[PDB]
């Protein structure tokens, strides 16, 4: 059995900025990929990064600039990271383990 | 850019065969775009079914069933469920990204 886990923290104020810990389990963060998928409150599934099995990372285009997705593979955890805070930005955050699926439970970011 | 279309909503009754269907905007959807199907449950559940176009999540019940019909890909259920009433989610590999449906709401009554 696999399991992911969304580690965030709660609120978040704009402007400041946010990150999210996926702490994955159940096998090698070198051996798939992980993907950061959001979705605001009432909306569509969105992509913002990928982080290869090797250490390469693609991002959601338009969200460039802010994000930064990583990982300590002794700690067993992936990192996510985005910047300047908005409204639009409180959805639920979700990573996603490669050749699964394998979904995590999210954790709902609220931006005040 | 790249649009991944589903179908909005789709009504059906136990023991029926059902079809869902992502399409693609730039054209036939194939296996170079390694379909990804998903199911959201209520209070945000989300449950991988069907992996690599056409492979069943280890997890996925015996009646979920990936494959491309077409130009596009599809989710069948044959004998469908109350239970399987969800919206299911299918995303498109665009080689270094990845694009969502809109979602299909499918009603089991
Ligand atoms: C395109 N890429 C490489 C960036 C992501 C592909 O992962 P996947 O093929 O969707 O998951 C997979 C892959 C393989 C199997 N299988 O049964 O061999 C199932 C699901």
């Amino acid at each position: 059995q696999v399991q992911l886990k969304e580690s965030g923290p709660g609120l978040v104020a704009p402007s400041q900025s946010l990150s999210i810990t996926c702490t994955v389990s159940g096998f090698s963060l070198t051996g798939y990929g992980v993907n950061w998928v959001r979705q605001p409150p009432g909306k569509g599934l969105e992509w913002l990064g990928m982080i290869w099995g090797d250490g390469s990372t693609d991002y959601n285009s338009a969200l460039k600039s802010r994000l930064n997705i990583s990982k300590d593979k002794s700690k067993s955890q992936v990192f996510l990271r985005m910047y300047s805070l908005q409204t639009d930005d409180t959805a639920r955050y979700y990573c996603a383990r490669d050749y699964g699926p394998y979904w995590g439970q999210g954790t709902l970011v609220t931006v005040s | 850019q790249a649009v991944v279309t589903q179908e909005s909503a789709l009504t059906t009754s136990p023991g029926e065969t059902v079809t869902l269907t992502c399409r693609s905007s730039t054209g036939a959807v194939t296996t170079s775009n390694y379909a990804n199907w998903v199911q959201e449950k209520p209070d945000h559940l989300f449950t991988g079914l069907i992996g690599g176009t056409k492979h069943r999540t280890p997890g996925a019940p015996a009646r979920f069933s990936g494959s491309l019909i077409g130009d596009k890909a599809a989710l069948t259920i044959t004998g469908a469920q109350t239970e399987d009433e969800a919206i299911y989610f299918c995303a498109l590999w665009y080689s270094n990204h990845w694009v969502f449906g809109g979602g299909t709401k499918l009603t089991v009554l």
